[PDB]
């Protein structure tokens, strides 16, 4: 449907600095962090998603 | 630990806060200032039938004219009834004349802000406390009777009557219908036993409690306790016719 | 010694020897719900269990494809088609459908959502705390009857101004005061469903598993009309707003930011009062507490001396007591007591009627009580400590 | 002696003939049964068949259907048919299906569980009170809020107002307070719940708030009921790392803690009863008056009272005019009830490693020697600061 806009509602659900962490479920947390800045790199046919998030 | 040093950041000094407690768990202190007496009447409250009643002492005398009664733990006012013994007589060796009432409370109200760090060679000989409060009742040619109520805070007011202690509340809320602008001597003494009565723990007894007045010919005086078992006897037949 | 010796042998082989043949005798002897009626059931249910009607396999719709696509919760997926009659508006995304038990096709649509089960059993059925047993007659107690009962009985008055009418309420302040026993109240007159929450019910140690729950409860009230979702004890789930960078407050603090975005909602909330029983609006959050959610907020307070004179009237009416009995004059003597500590003078002059051999409790046993139960319950400071500030 | 044999010939009597009469009635004297049960049996077996496949129920529907699920795995939607009650059916509930369309054909599963084993007791004490006996109004007290409401419903109704509720256990060490809780459990022969305090803090995180939601429905089935939460204080020190205890596991027992005892809930009848050796640090949301009336205050008994706490532990040794039972009594100036207790174990001790069978004067007066050593060995004060 590109260009649309997914607007994100809260952002401290994944937002943690903490992923350097010791015995928490952040090493579950983060994994939905770092699955969005791969899915945040270009790699075109996503130049045209953008992004609100509060 | 909190500091002494610290703010809560509402804007307070921890200590300021606790220290106003521990006035209202000490022993009841009324005071009621008329244009023609200052009552003080305290609760003694004995906690043994073997311990002798009259060896205690929350009736001070400061001066001849300056007359106070204290409440809270009275060790802690052990120190600062000296104080204020001291200055009262320095003035009248410096100046040959009364002390002032509300300069007095001034001099005590200037130790209580002591309870400081104690940095460098400056003397703050505390570093706490004075959990206790004055009713410092006086009178003096500039203004008439008056009566002063000293803080642990280094903060007094002036006021016409004020309780303090375990039944504040209650007494509280009795001055402000009784207390009248035509009191007499003769009355305000029967009607601080009657407020006095209601939150005492026990029954009105001249072996629970202690009056003492400030009036202009005698000055300072403590009641008898043959007086103050007879006012206790006649307050019961008034209040009997009706 | 040695003629009873002979007879404690036979005691202890003779009492085991009985027990074992009487047990598995009595049994549950074939005893099966049904009973009497059930007989004249069976001409009608052994057509109907024969046919196919059942087994309908349940399943899933995982994609409506402008025919529609299922996936079985076994994880195998499946082209499905339309019923015998069923209208292409019932199959929507989402929603579960069961399927013909052998070659799949949707038989009968079926509601949504397996996971409402745990939210059905928090669901309470009247309470008998009735709306007058409330002490006093503080104007407090009629803020409770403006914010949830009155706009939902009559929104006639709240059209006619314009206003949005508020939603939310907070009760907080010290124990005793009864902050769950107005909010029993309210559920008992109000006939409006309630909804109890335990905000310490959500804690697991998968997390996001809290997550899945306050979904699923926030849709179960939105489905049912004038609800009141009433969350106590959101000390957990509902703290300040920090970052220990160490510790576990990662799977705490997601249950709160789930509970945050859909209060205020995409699409807001339909005809949903909210309800907070807090012990102190200290630690509470600063996203929760903050006021379009709360609207308006009364404390309940530590009843005065005129507040206590108005509860000890419903405490010593229920009683045994003789006439005459000054409401007034057992206030005063006690110092700065809740209302749970002054509905125990009555149950402590109600024992030491029965130790004294008392038909009737009196103006004695109340004088007596109020002694004991003062000095004993106002000792010791519970941990005469707290703190943790500076 | 013989008071005890005559009535258990007696009870001997009566389940030998009760076994015989009704075992022959079931298999030989069949006339209000007979045709009648021959059918009722015949039709509800014929009908479902077997095997049955047992599942588990998840909701209802009002128009006689369920979506039930299979434990292997593969969901149902089936039927409510034929010689099933809906008075039954609810959410947990294990239901029988046929195995080829399942149908609901009833139910009348209930499977026991491991985790209802542990909560729920097999016990029955043999001490009743007066083995305790000494500090005598302390269990006069319990037994006013426990026993007495079960025992005389007319009182409670004679004075009105609701009854009291709960009691706390608490004070000096070496009172009793075990036993104490042992006793009034024995007496009434209610339904008596055990859980010390420390199994609600476990390794596993957020399980403590499900254990004990789970042990106040086992609870309220059961009513009327006692609890003990024996020891808890326990859940003040008890942890295994930082997160399992800490603020975190504290505050879930709390919480829960509060639910169980006094809530929204408007619990059924639980009484409750806590041992513990800490009041300063119980939540101030309990010791609240009105949830827990009279609590219960234990110090160490004084010197007559150590007379008749003495005379239970000193009839179960031989007896002998040389033993000077008041002398040990006097010399101990309040030392506790748990000492008078190590003292005569600590005698028969002595005895045993002699190979005499005698306890006398001179057993006790040695056994009191080795009591106050260890107690005294490790007060290393010495000179008295
Ligand atoms: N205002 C009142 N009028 C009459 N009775 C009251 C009132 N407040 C409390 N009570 C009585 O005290 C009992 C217990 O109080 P309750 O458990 O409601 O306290 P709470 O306010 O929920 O405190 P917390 O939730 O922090 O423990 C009630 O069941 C009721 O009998
Ligand atoms: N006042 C008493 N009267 C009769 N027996 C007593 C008394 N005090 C203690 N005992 C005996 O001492 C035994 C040991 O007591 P128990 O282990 O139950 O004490 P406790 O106070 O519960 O200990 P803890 O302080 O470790 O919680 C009891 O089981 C009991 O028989
Ligand atoms: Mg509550
Ligand atoms: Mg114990």
């Amino acid at each position: 449907k590109a260009p649309t806009i997914i607007f994100i509602d809260e952002l401290d659900a994944i937002g943690t600095k903490r992923f350097d962490s010791e015995k928490s479920g952040d090493r579950e947390v983060q994994r939905t962090m770092l699955e969005l800045l791969n899915q945040l790199d270009g790699f075109s046919s996503d130049d045209r998603v953008k992004v609100l998030a509060a | 630990d909190r500091g002494v040093s610290t703010f809560s950041p509402e804007g307070r000094l921890f200590q300021v806060e606790y220290s106003l407690e521990a006035i209202k768990l000490g022993s009841t202190a009324i005071g009621i200032a008329t244009k023609e007496g200052v009552v003080l009447g305290v609760e003694k409250r004995a906690t043994s039938p073997l311990l002798e009643s009259d060896s205690i002492e929350k009736i001070v005398e400061i001066d001849r004219h300056i007359g106070c009664a204290m409440s809270g733990l009275t060790a802690d006012a052990r120190s600062m009834i000296e104080h204020a013994r001291t200055a009262a007589v320095t003035h009248n060796l410096y100046y040959d004349e009364d002390i002032n009432v509300e300069s007095l409370t001034q001099s005590v109200c200037d130790l209580a802000l002591r309870f400081g760090e104690g940095a460098s060679g400056e003397e703050r000989l505390m570093s706490r406390p004075f959990g206790v409060a004055l009713l410092i009742a006086g009178h003096d040619a500039d203004d008439g009777y008056q009566l002063f109520h000293a803080e642990p805070s280094g903060t007094f007011y002036r006021y016409n009557a004020k309780a303090i202690g375990s039944g504040s509340e209650g007494a509280q809320a009795e001055l402000l219908n009784e207390w009248h602008s035509s009191l007499t001597l003769k009355e305000a003494e029967l009607l601080v036993l009657k407020i006095l009565k209601q939150v005492m723990e026990e029954k009105l007894d001249e072996n629970n409690a202690q009056l003492s007045c400030i009036t202009k010919q005698d000055g300072f005086k403590i009641y008898d306790n043959e007086k103050t078992a007879e006012l206790i006897k006649e307050l019961k037949e008034k209040e009997a016719a009706e | 010694a040695a003629p009873y010796a002979a007879k404690l042998k036979q005691t202890e082989n003779d009492l085991k020897d009985i027990e074992a043949r009487i047990k598995e005798k009595a049994g549950v002897k074939e005893s099966d719900t049904g009973l009497a009626p059930s007989h004249l059931w069976d001409i009608m249910g052994d057509r109907q269990r024969l046919g196919e009607e059942h087994p309908l396999q349940v399943a899933r719709c995982t994609k409506i494809i402008k025919k529609y696509v299922i996936n079985l919760k076994q994880i195998a997926k499946f082209v499905v088609g339309l019923g015998e009659r069923v209208s292409p508006t019932d199959i929507e995304e989402g929603m579960r459908v069961g399927v013909d038990r052998s070659k799949y096709n949707i038989e009968l649509p079926l509601p949504p959502r397996i996971d409402p089960s745990v939210t059905m059993m928090t669901v309470e059925e009247k309470p008998d705390v009735t709306y007058s047993d409330v002490g006093g007659c503080k104007d407090q107690i009629e803020k409770l009857r403006e914010v949830v009962e009155l706009p939902l009985l009559s929104p006639e008055r709240f059209a006619t101004l314009g206003i949005d009418p508020p939603k939310g309420i907070l009760l907080y302040g010290p124990p005793g005061t009864g902050k769950t026993l107005c909010a029993r109240a309210v559920a008992n007159r109000t006939d409006a469903t309630f909804i109890r929450v335990i905000g310490s019910e959500l804690v697991q140690k998968y997390v996001g598993e809290g997550a899945r729950m306050v979904r699923e409860l926030f849709e179960m009230a939105r489905t049912k009309k004038a609800c009141i979702i009433f969350f106590d004890e959101i000390d957990a789930v509902g703290g300040a707003r920090f970052d220990d960078g160490a510790g576990g407050d990662n799977e705490v603090q997601r249950t709160m930011l789930e509970l945050i975005t859909q209060l205020d909602g995409f699409d807001p909330r339909g005809n949903i009062k909210v309800m907070f029983a807090t012990n102190r609006p200290n630690t509470l959050d600063p996203a929760l507490l903050r006021p379009g959610r709360i609207d308006r907020k009364v404390e309940f307070s530590l009843p005065d001396l005129e507040g206590r004179a108005n509860i000890f009237r419903i405490h010593s009416k229920s009683m045994s007591v003789e006439r005459g009995i000054r409401w007034e004059l057992i206030s005063r003597l006690c110092p700065n007591s809740t209302g749970a500590e002054l509905r125990s003078v009555c149950t402590e002059a109600g024992m030491f009627a029965i130790r004294a051999r008392r038909k009737v409790a009196t103006e004695k046993d109340f004088l007596k009580a109020v002694d004991k139960v003062i000095s004993g319950y106002k000792k010791f400071s519970s941990t005469s400590r707290y703190m943790q500030y500076n | 002696t013989r008071c005890k044999l005559k009535l258990l010939r007696m009870e001997r009597i009566k389940d030998h003939l009760l076994l015989e009469e009704e075992f022959v009635s079931n298999s030989e004297i069949l006339k209000p049964f007979e045709k009648k049960q021959e059918e009722e049996k015949k039709q509800l077996e014929e009908i479902r068949g077997n095997p049955l496949s047992i599942g588990t129920l998840e909701e209802i529907i009002d128009d006689d259907h369920a979506i039930v699920t299979s434990p292997t795995m593969p969901d149902y939607y089936v039927s409510i048919l034929s010689f099933v009650d809906k008075e039954l059916l609810e959410p947990g509930c294990s239901v029988l299906l046929h195995h080829k369309t399942m149908s609901i054909v009833g139910v009348l599963q209930d499977d026991a569980d491991p985790m209802v084993s542990v909560m729920k007791m097999d016990k029955s004490p043999t001490e009743s009170y007066s083995d305790i006996g000494g500090l005598e109004s302390q269990i006069q007290e319990i037994k006013e809020s426990v026993e007495l409401p079960l025992t005389h419903p007319e009182l409670y109704e004679e004075m009105g107002i609701k009854p009291p509720k709960g009691v706390i256990l608490y004070g000096a060490p070496g009172t009793g307070k075990t036993l104490l809780a042992k006793a009034v459990a024995n007496q009434t022969s209610a339904t008596f719940l055990r859980i010390v305090g420390s199994e609600l803090i476990q390794k596993y995180l957020g399980d403590g708030p499900r254990l004990c939601r789970q042990i106040f429905k086992v609870a309220g089935e059961n009513a009327p009921s006692i609890v003990f939460i024996d020891e808890i204080d326990a859940i003040g020190t008890k942890r295994y790392d930082s997160n399992s205890g800490g603020e975190r596991e504290i505050q879930r027992t709390m919480l829960e803690l509060l639910n169980q005892l006094d809530g929204f809930d408007d619990r059924g009848d639980v009484k409750v009863i806590m041992a513990t050796n800490k009041i300063e640090t119980l939540d101030p949301a309990l010791i609240r008056p009105g949830r827990i009336d009279r609590k219960i205050l234990f110090e160490n008994p004084d010197l007559s009272t150590k007379k008749k706490i003495l005379g239970i532990h000193t009839s179960k040794m031989n007896l002998s005019e040389d033993v000077n039972l008041e002398t040990l009594v006097t010399t101990k100036d309040d030392l506790s009830g748990a000492d008078i207790q190590a003292m005569c174990t600590e005698a028969g001790l002595l005895a045993l490693r002699e190979r005499r069978m005698q306890v006398t004067a001179e057993d006790f007066k040695q056994a009191k020697e080795r009591v106050m050593k260890n107690k005294v060995e490790e007060n290393l004060e010495g000179l008295y600061l």
